[PDB]
Parts: structure tokens; sequence; C-alpha cells
């Protein structure tokens, strides 16, 4: 199983036509705020295939 | 060259090319799609305090196709430091 071609997964909004995003950060899922803690409501985006 | 870059990361793009510079020097900075224009043109300027009354143009000088969100900027100087 090849776990690096991983691609982020959830982000706040669309992207407009070529561009890039390396932001690396937990993304809120719902109402609970992250705050570099994870959790609930919370998700790395990047994800593995 | 070593003004305020202390944590270069690994990056992408590079370039360089020729110097630019009662000199009024006008430039014109647009980002659309990814896509960085510069524009500039170079007068010699005779008047006090500000902007003079005529009419003259600007070239194109350089593209960059580099994609960034950018929403700030500033200026860069270079003081006596002595
Ligand atoms: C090269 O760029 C990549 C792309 O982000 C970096 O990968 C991650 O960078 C973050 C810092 O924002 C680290 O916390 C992660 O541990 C990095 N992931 C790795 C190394 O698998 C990478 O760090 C950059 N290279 C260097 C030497 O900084
Ligand atoms: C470029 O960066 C700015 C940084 O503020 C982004 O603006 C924020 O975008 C998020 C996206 O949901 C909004 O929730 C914020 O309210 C925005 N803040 C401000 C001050 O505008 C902008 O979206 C980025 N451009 C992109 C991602 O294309």
């Amino acid at each position: 199983g090849n776990y690096n071609y991983r691609y982020r997964l959830f982000r706040k909004s669309n992207l407009k036509p070529f561009e890039r995003d390396i932001s690396t950060e937990i993304y809120q899922a719902g109402s609970k705020p992250c705050n570099g803690v994870e959790g609930f409501n919370c998700y790395f985006p990047l994800q593995s295939y | 060259e070593s003004g305020v870059y202390s944590s270069a990361n690994n990056c992408t793009f590079e370039y360089v090319s020729q110097p630019f510079l009662k000199n009024l020097r006008e430039f014109v900075f647009k980002n659309i799609d990814g896509y960085f224009k510069i524009y500039s043109k170079h007068t010699p300027i005779n008047l006090v305090r500000d902007l003079p009354q005529g009419f003259s143009a600007l070239e194109p000088l350089v593209d960059l196709p580099i994609g960034i969100n950018i929403t700030r900027f500033q200026t860069l100087l270079a003081l006596h430091r002595s």
C-alpha cells in the first residue's frame, strides 16, 4: 500500500483557477473550535490513498 | 542581502534580470489569474513637490507566471547603518 500519494480533503472554500494550496492546518468541520487541538468537528485535510 | 529573511523554506521560483533605476519613476503592478504584470516608466521630473500636469504612457515591462493570493505589500529601504 503506497500512502505517499495524499491530498487535501477539507477546506473553507473553493479555489480560483490554476493555484496551489499548501496550508497543512486543522480544519473545523463544525462548531467546535479546534485551536490546534483537533478532536470532534476537526479533521486533518491531508489523507492518503 | 540579509534584510529580514531568516527562515526561507523550500520554495519554487527565482529570477534575475536587468536593473530598473529628480527621477519620476512610475510603476503599475497587477495580479490576474496567477499572473503578475509589471509596467514601468521613467521621466525627468522638475516640479517641486507633487505630480505634474501632462500625459505620459507606461510601457509593459515584465510578466511572471506565479500564483499567489496577494493581499498586502510594503516598500524596502536601505538606511545608513553606520
Ligand atoms: C519542504 O516543503 C514541505 C511542504 O510543506 C514541508 O513539508 C512539511 O512542512 C511542515 C512545515 O510547514 C512540517 O511541519 C512537516 O513536518 C513537513 N512534512 C514532512 C517533512 O514530511 C517540508 O518541511 C519542507 N522541507 C523543509 C526542510 O522544511
Ligand atoms: C486570500 O487570503 C485571504 C486572507 O484573509 C482570504 O480572505 C479570507 O477568506 C476566508 C475564506 O472563507 C473568509 O472566511 C475570510 O472572511 C476572508 N478574510 C478576509 C479578510 O478577506 C481569501 O479568501 C484568500 N483568497 C483565496 C483563498 O482565494
